[PDB]
RNA sequence: UUCAUCUAGACAGCCGGACGGUGGCCAUGGAAGUCGGAAUCCGCUAAGGAGUGUGUAACAACUCACCGGCCGAAUGAACUA
């Protein structure tokens, strides 16, 4: 098992993040637009999907 | 062990202080056969092994049992880790009484560990754990010392969390240390293994120091603080480079040393650490390297089976002292009878007591050789006994044997040496017997002998589905296929639905699908289709039938005037009860209904007849005023009730909870005219139109199923209760441990899946056990295809080859 | 808005021409809770006010033109700070200030002043607690049906912070490694500030 | 032979649930049977009204003792003929308390409430009985509060 | 364009508090702010929703509204094209 600072650790880079809703990029999760040109700069933010 | 004679294993039977019975339990992938290999690489489903170890007179006088001599004879059966073969270890834990709980070091107590070692304490058998994989933990995750050490700690604190919240206060000292000698280390797999207690005897054997107190110094908080000499309690810090304890210091680093010399391949350090270490070589084992050396030089260094076999003598109970404690609970029997006594002394002179538990096969079809264990007197080959059926009453008469074995039989690694008798507390098998008792049982000699306890095992087959031969010639041969896979699977149960078929329930998926592929090769022999169980359902009403249904006779001269109603559930569970029966007289079991369930009198006594198949759950009450040939229409109105009760008109299933009152009949004068052939077609399309202007329901089996989970995956539970439409009734805690017990109503038509799906949800940690309760009606329309009864109504009826659309009410009904 | 920044500055009046002696004592790590049982104790023998510290330094500049006694008070109102109003000894409602002491639970990711102890002790609670122990490596044993530290162990060394499992096992043994009251920066009355001491 | 407490909340006069009461009081020793039928004693007098029970563990023996709470202070104040709970919905805590027993409710409450006076206390009750829903002279709670406030109505500072 | 906050200290940022009546009333098997129906109160307050989310079987434990400590001059929102 990992111990739980560096899971937390690891999640920092993993797991809290943010997604576009249009193009999935995988964004930093206090962004408000995504970065993509190909998704317009969309705000349609959602949190990633945390395991368990 | 080199199977010295049939006739001196006997007189190891005859030490009966001198035999150790135990069963070794584990997680799945935890060793458990390789550790058994390789205790018997040096000794010689789940049948015994035959184990020989020696002692001397210093490590005998340390052991706290009544004992003679200095040699030992382990019974060890090996029990199967899945949790899908729970009974074979829980017959196992019956039939033995220490148990080596194998745990390995990377995975730590899993679920299943936990399971075994629930049961253990539970059937109140002393365990001695032993980690296993340190070879693995030693090459694989590169622990230098210090993380090993606390893995071993936090292994025996979790296993001794166990055995403090699960056993029982008869023992109170059975927690497991690895200072009192009760925790082994090493691998099974390379052959090898220690105990602290072998290497404090080494210790003073090289420096003649006492071993008694190093044998608490060699583990803990210990520190020997070398270059001062002084056994210090603490780090102190070493005033400087804090210091390392005496486990590693003293027993894991030499093995570590020779780990790293041997596996870096120092072939120039290999032999003075050898000979230091007292290690001889072979023929071929001179040109050895690394991964194939150190395998070897371990096995030497330190014996897994010297080690094993040592803490299994010193630990682990002999039936002589373990039936002490283990024969109150294992005899529902007062304990103030001579056989109870007589289990708990383990005396061979008194009435004879076997408990046979399991079903060997013997490669002939049918003969299925009887295991088990003697607890009180001696059997005998040619003997008259008794054979007791699991639920054998002992005062009156019941299925019970008066007959004899034919041969005791010694059980081995697969091979079978007849024995002329068996003392008590060891483990035979019989030849010449079990056509006799189904699945357990005892054999006694004694005419007031209880029979033993039914071993209740922690699983129980939940998982049901059909079976049918492809070919319909061979019934027979699936029919014997089924009857010998019920006592070859202790867990297994086959049965007849209500549906008419033959129903295997198992405790899982895996264990269902294994005992099918024996059915379909082994036991039966013949192509068979599984599929999921039909349910079957009732027909009933929710409503007083809108409007009064009339029905003529296909002459005309007859008509019936009825209405449907719904019988209350507290009637119709009266009435399945036996409360209010057919055989009963009228005037009292209508005085009954009345009183007790808020019937009127009069209807009460106007019970004509219950339907279905005579007894069932729906009652005709008679409300007509002054029909004059009304008894000669008795009988044709009560068969053609029979006929509607039992082939519903929505789908053709029983009803239930159906009242059918017949307001008023118009008979013909003449009886030639009022026949069965005119009254019984004019009834029953009478009963089915009122039965479908009732506002038709249809009715589902609910079962009851109750699950034991710990504290961490009753979310589990509670998720897949809502996945699948479950009604949570109670939950409880277990006085002083985690395991709840959740009671909650999950219909049987959802059900398929069920032991799956929660497994998955709580990761392997709920049990659960299921059982049919009772009827719930399904509160959606049954004659709109599109609802959600209306589904399972189209797809009963495309089953069983009618119509699509369920016939209107309108049919049935004749207008007037 | 404005009018209630006025009401503040109306109480503010009202009791720095009512109250004879003042404490400036700083609240820092002082619950809410902590604050009510102060208030409870200090029922009548004293007020308590609280504001933002600004708001303070401008209505007492204000009020300077009336009293301008009050400008020795300007330097101590710093941090975070409240006043305590009172016309009774001053020793006593000293006394009263601190005594309320309360050690606060061991929450996670707060610097520890020293260096924490788990001691090798009878704990007395269920069994199934040993995970919290085994998370933090402290060695256990299941004596009289409790867990039993067996040897001591530093939980937190001085200089870091808590982890969240150190703070539940510190929770789950009620080891509170600091302690938190209002402490009193300044004493004012006759006219005159001086330390609490 | 301890202070040790466990704060549950039973229903009045019945005794308290095993599968409530034996998970934590189970190492201690007080017999689960005993823990109800002294709940259903010291529960008698606030008959079919959900209180706190407050349980004190000594030499394995518990000391059932009702903790006033508001909510159900205000409950056995409209007396409250005993309620068909199987019934319906919030079987409606309606009926016309008034500022007397609100009053001594406040007095009981006091001790442990951090209101300055008696009128605070009166005017916190007051909340309670208008989230419970009752009524005060036919009057909203609110409005008595506001009147409390005001004035027009004065509680004893006593 | 319009409406707002701001030297009586705005926004952001970091740190502290985030309580008491109270597990508010109700099915629920369990529902304690956080499955839900209605009720949106009072106290102490500088301030704290009968609770913004994470979380528990329920608790607990974190978090945010809200107020404070630091900084010191502008800032925020909804729109328009
Ligand atoms: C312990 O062993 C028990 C339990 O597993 C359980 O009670 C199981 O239930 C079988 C069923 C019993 C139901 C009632 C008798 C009426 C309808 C019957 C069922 C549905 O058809 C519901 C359960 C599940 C079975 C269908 C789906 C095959 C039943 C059957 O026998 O047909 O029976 C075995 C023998
Ligand atoms: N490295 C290592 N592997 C092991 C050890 N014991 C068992 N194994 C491995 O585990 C696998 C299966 O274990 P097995 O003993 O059959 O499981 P069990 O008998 O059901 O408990 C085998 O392939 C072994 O290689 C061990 O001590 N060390
Ligand atoms: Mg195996
Ligand atoms: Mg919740
Ligand atoms: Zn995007």
């Amino acid at each position: 098992i990992i111990e739980p600072s560096l899971k937390a650790l690891a999640s920092k880079y993993n797991c809290d993040k943010s997604v576009c809703r249009k193009c999935y990029a995988r964004l930093p999760p206090r962004a408000t637009n995504c970065r993509k040109r190909k998704c317009g700069h969309t705000n349609q933010l959602r949190p990633k999907k945390k395991l368990k | 062990m080199v199977a010295f004679t049939v006739d001196q294993m006997r007189s190891l039977m005859d030490k009966v202080t001198n035999v150790r019975n135990m069963s070794v339990i584990a997680h799945v992938d935890h060793g458990k056969s390789t550790l058994t290999d390789s205790l018997v690489q040096r000794a010689g489903k789940s049948t015994a092994i035959s184990l020989y170890s020696e002692m001397s007179d210093e490590d005998v006088k340390e052991i706290k049992q009544k004992t003679d001599g200095n040699s030992f004879l382990i019974n060890l059966i090996d029990s199967p880790g899945h949790v899908d073969f729970s009974s074979e270890v829980t017959a196992a834990l019956r039939v033995t009484d220490g148990a080596l709980v194998v745990v390995d070091t990377i995975e730590g107590v899993c679920v299943q560990t936990e399971t075994v070692l629930r049961q253990a304490l539970g059937e109140r058998i002393k365990p001695v754990v032993v980690i296993n994989k340190v070879d693995r933990a030693l090459l694989e995750l590169q622990v230098s010392k210090e993380d090993l050490y606390q893995t071993f700690a936090r292994t025996v604190e979790s296993v001794n969390v166990i055995v403090s919240t699960y056993a029982d206060e008869v023992l109170g000292d059975v927690q497991v240390y690895p200072a009192r000698g009760t925790v082994a280390f090493g691998s099974g797999l390379h052959g090898w293994a220690f105990t602290i207690r072998q290497f404090a005897t080494r210790y003073a054997k090289k420096f003649g120091v006492d071993k008694a107190k190093m044998m608490d110094r060699l583990w803990g908080d210990s520190f020997f603080n070398p270059k001062t000499k002084k056994w210090t309690n603490k780090d102190t810090d070493a005033e400087g480079k804090p210091l390392e304890r005496a486990f590693n210091m003293f027993i894991l680093d030499p093995i570590f040393r020779l780990f790293t010399a041997i596996m870096n391949f120092k072939k120039d350090e290999i032999p003075v650490l050898l000979e230091k270490l007292e290690i001889v070589l072979k023929g071929d084992e001179k040109d050895l390297e690394g991964k194939a050396l150190l395998k070897v030089v371990m096995r030497k260094f330190l014996p897994a089976a010297d080690a094993l076999l040592e803490m299994i003598v010193l630990h682990l109970p002999s039936p002589v002292t373990a039936q002490a404690y283990r024969a109150e609970q294992l005899y529902e029997g007062p304990a103030d009878d001579a056989n109870c006594i007589a289990i708990k002394n383990c005396d061979p002179k008194a009435d004879l007591m076997l408990y046979v538990s399991k079903m060997v096969p013997t490669s002939d079809k049918g003969r299925f050789y009887a295991f088990g264990r003697v607890f009180a007197g001696t059997v005998k080959s040619g003997q008259k006994v008794r054979i007791q059926g699991p639920n054998y009453v002992p005062g009156k008469k019941d299925d019970l044997f008066i007959k004899a074995i034919q041969r005791v039989v010694l059980m081995m690694g697969r091979f079978v040496e007849p024995i002329d008798d068996c003392p008590a507390g060891n483990i035979i098998g019989l030849v010449g017997i079990d056509q006799f008792l189904l699945k357990t049982g005892t054999l006694t000699t004694s005419e007031t002998a209880h029979n033993m306890k039914v071993m209740k095992f922690s699983v129980s087959p939940v998982v049901q589905v059909a079976v049918e031969v492809k070919n319909a010639n061979d019934l027979p041969k699936l029919v014997e296929g089924l009857k010998r896979l019920s006592k070859s699977d202790p867990c297994v149960l086959t049965y007849m639905s209500e549906s008419g078929e033959h129903i295997v329930a198992g405790t899982g998926e895996l264990h269902l699908e294994i005992c099918l592929q024996d059915l379909e090769h082994d036991h039966a022999g013949v192509p068979l289709k599984i599929s999921p169980p039909v349910v079957a359902y009732r027909e009933t009403v929710e409503s007083e039938s809108s409007q009064t249904a009339l029905s003529k006779s296909p002459n005309k001269h007859n008509r019936i005037y009825l209405k449907a109603e719904p019988i209350d559930e507290e009637v119709s569970l009266a009435i399945e009860n036996g409360i209010i029966n057919p055989r009963d007289d009228f005037k009292a079991r209508a005085r009954i209904m009345a009183d007790d369930y808020g019937w009127d009198v009069t209807d009460a006594r106007k019970i004509w007849c219950f339907g279905p198949d005579g007894n069932g759950p729906n009652l005709v009450i008679d409300q007509t005023k002054a029909v004059q040939y009304l008894h000669e229409i008795k009988d044709s109105v009560v068969a053609a009730f029979q006929w509607a009760t039992k082939e519903g008109p929505i789908f053709g299933e029983e009803m239930r909870s159906v009242r059918v009152n017949i307001l008023d009949v118009t008979l013909h004068a003449d009886a030639i005219h009022r026949g069965g052939g005119q009254i019984i077609p004019t009834m029953r399309r009478a009963t089915y139109a009122g039965f479908l202007l009732a506002d038709p329901k249809i009715q589902e089996p609910v079962f009851l199923v109750e699950i034991q989970c710990p504290e961490q995956a009753v979310g589990g539970i509670y998720s897949v209760l809502n996945k699948k439409r479950g009604q949570v009734v109670s939950e409880e805690q277990r006085p002083g441990t985690p395991l709840f017990t959740v009671k909650a109503y999950l219909p049987v038509n959802e059900s398929f899946g069920f032991t799956g799906e929660l497994r998955q949800a709580t990761g392997g940690q709920a049990f659960p056990q299921m059982v049919f309760d009772h009827w719930s009606t399904l509160g959606s329309d049954p004659l709109d295809p599109t609802s959600k009864a209306g589904e399972i109504v189209l797809a009963a009826r495309k089953r069983h080859g009618m119509k699509e659309e369920v016939p209107g009410w309108q049919e049935y009904y004749d207008k007037l | 808005i404005r009018e209630k920044k006025a009401e503040y500055f109306a109480k503010l009046r009202e009791y720095l021409e009512e109250y004879k002696s003042l404490f400036v004592v700083g609240v820092d790590n002082v619950s809410s809770q902590q604050m009510h049982e102060v208030r409870k104790e200090l029922r009548g023998r004293a007020v308590v006010l609280m504001g933002k510290n600004t708001m303070v330094r401008r209505a007492i500049r204000g009020f300077l033109s009336d009293l301008p006694d009050f400008e020795k008070l300007l330097p101590f109102v710093k941090g975070n700070v409240g006043f305590v109003f009172t016309n009774e000894p001053l020793t006593e409602i000293k006394n009263v200030i601190v005594s309320n002491r309360v050690a606060a639970p061991a929450r996670a990711g707060a610097v520890a002043p020293e260096d924490i102890w788990v001691r090798a002790v009878n704990t007395g609670m269920e069994p199934g607690k040993t995970s919290f122990f085994q998370a933090l490596g402290v060695p256990t044993k299941i004596a009289r049906g409790t867990i039993e530290i067996v040897s001591d162990v530093k939980v937190v060394d001085a200089g870091n912070k808590v982890g969240q499992s150190e703070a539940s096992l510190l929770n789950l043994l009620n080891i509170s490694p600091f302690t938190f009251g209002l402490t009193v920066v300044q004493v004012y009355d006759n006219g005159q500030v001086f330390p609490s001491s | 032979n301890e202070v040790k407490y466990l704060y549950l909340r039973a229903v009045g006069g019945e005794v308290g649930a095993s599968a409530a009461l034996a998970p934590k009081i189970g190492p201690l020793g007080l017999s689960p049977k005993k823990v109800g039928e002294d709940i259903a004693k010291a529960t008698k007098e606030f008959k079919g009204i959900k209180v706190t029970v407050q349980l004190k563990i000594q030499n394995r023996q518990a000391a059932a003792s009702v903790v006033p709470s508001a909510s159900s202070l205000v409950i056995t104040a409209l007396k409250e003929p005993p309620r068909d709970r199987k019934k319906d919905k919030n079987v409606k805590h309606s009926g016309n308390i008034q500022l007397d027993e609100i009053i001594e409710i406040a007095r009981q409450m006091r001790d442990k409430s951090f209101g300055r006076t008696l009128a605070s206390v009166t005017k916190e009750i007051l909340g309670t009985a208008q989230s419970v829903g009752c009524r005060v002279d036919f009057k909203n709670p609110h409005d008595i509060i506001e009147g409390i406030n005001a004035g027009e109505i004065e509680i004893p500072e006593n």
